[PDB]
């Protein structure tokens, strides 16, 4: 008798700046890089 | 969160729409009193020139 964790898929949309109809609230977070390995 | 898409997609194409009809009509009126300020130069001369 063990214990096993379940959780379904989630799904994401992104949409960019849009020269037309669109204006996108600002609600993001800033990083610097750093080195790489 | 669930208002958060209409809320912007509407704001924004209100935004633009309201900026392009107010262009358009700046310059059409404008053309329009440019048109009337010629007709009435035209006419005052035209009746100076009646006269002589």
């Amino acid at each position: 008798i063990k214990q096993h964790s379940q959780q379904t898929v989630r799904e994401q949309a992104t949409q960019m700046a849009r020269p037309g109809v669109l204006l996108d609230n600002d609600y993001d977070k800033e990083v610097t890089p750093g080195r790489y390995q | 969160f669930e208002v958060e898409p209409i809320l912007e997609v509407l704001v924004g194409k209100v935004l633009e729409q309201g900026l392009m009809e107010v262009l358009e009509e700046e310059e059409l009126a404008a053309m329009r009193a440019h048109q009337e300020h010629f007709e009435q130069i035209r006419n005052a001369e035209l009746v100076a020139t009646q006269r002589m």
